[PDB]
C-alpha cells in the first residue's frame, strides 16, 4: 500500500522462526536499493561579453 | 543424608500427550509418587514477567532433588515433579536423567530444570 502511495520499494530477503521461553522471535530481512547524489552547489558566475581581439 | 534435610514435600507425576484440532499440543500429568525431598540449587535463574525460565539449551539441570531410592520404579524421561508450599507459588520441575547417591542404592537423586513458579500453575492430575 505505501509503495503504491508514495513510490518506495522494498526486496524480501528471508524469514526466520525461533522461540525462548515466553517469547517467540520472528525475524524478518529486507534490502533497499537507491540512487545517491551530490547536495546543492551554487554558480560562480554568468556570461555576457566578447573581446575578440582579431590579431593580424 | 539425614533425616532432618528433607524439608520439601514433592509428587512425581507421568505426562501424558496428544494433539488438538487446532495441530498445538497438550499435556496432562499424574501425580504417582507422594514424600518428602530435600533440594538444592545448582545455577542461576531468570523469570519472564509471569516466571517462567528463560534460558536455551534445555539439557542442563538447575536443581537437585533427592528421596529415597526404590527398587520397584522406573523413572525415565517423561517425569516431572511438583511442589506446593506453605507461600510461595507453586512450581514444575522437568526431570533430566537420574543417579543413585551410590550403588548402596538407598537414594535416589534427580537433576531437574526449573520450569514455572505462578498462582495459575495447573495442579496435577489425581
Amino acid at each position: 500500500a505505501f509503495a503504491g502511495e508514495y513510490g518506495i520499494t522494498f526486496e524480501f530477503v528471508s524469514l526466520d522462526i525461533s522461540t525462548e521461553g515466553d517469547t517467540v522471535y520472528i525475524e524478518f530481512r529486507f534490502r533497499q536499493n537507491f540512487d545517491w547524489c551530490e547536495a546543492d552547489r551554487e554558480s560562480d558566475t554568468v556570461i555576457k561579453a566578447g573581446s575578440f581581439s582579431l590579431n593580424l | 543424608m539425614k533425616i532432618k534435610d528433607r524439608k520439601h514435600r514433592v509428587i512425581v507425576c507421568s505426562q501424558k500427550s496428544d494433539v488438538d484440532d487446532n495441530g498445538q499440543l497438550l499435556i496432562s500429568r499424574t501425580g504417582s509418587i507422594n514424600g518428602w525431598a530435600a533440594i538444592e540449587p545448582v545455577k542461576a535463574i531468570r523469570f519472564s514477567k509471569d516466571g517462567v525460565s528463560m534460558q536455551k539449551d534445555t539439557f542442563q539441570p538447575t536443581h537437585d532433588i533427592t528421596m529415597n531410592y526404590n527398587p520397584d520404579v522406573n523413572i525415565s524421561v517423561s517425569a516431572w515433579v511438583y511442589e506446593h508450599r506453605l507461600k510461595s507459588p507453586p512450581r514444575w520441575f522437568k526431570v533430566i536423567s537420574v543417579i543413585n547417591v551410590d550403588e548402596c542404592s538407598q537414594f535416589m537423586r534427580l537433576r531437574s530444570r526449573l520450569v514455572e513458579s505462578n498462582d495459575e500453575v495447573e495442579k496435577p492430575v489425581s
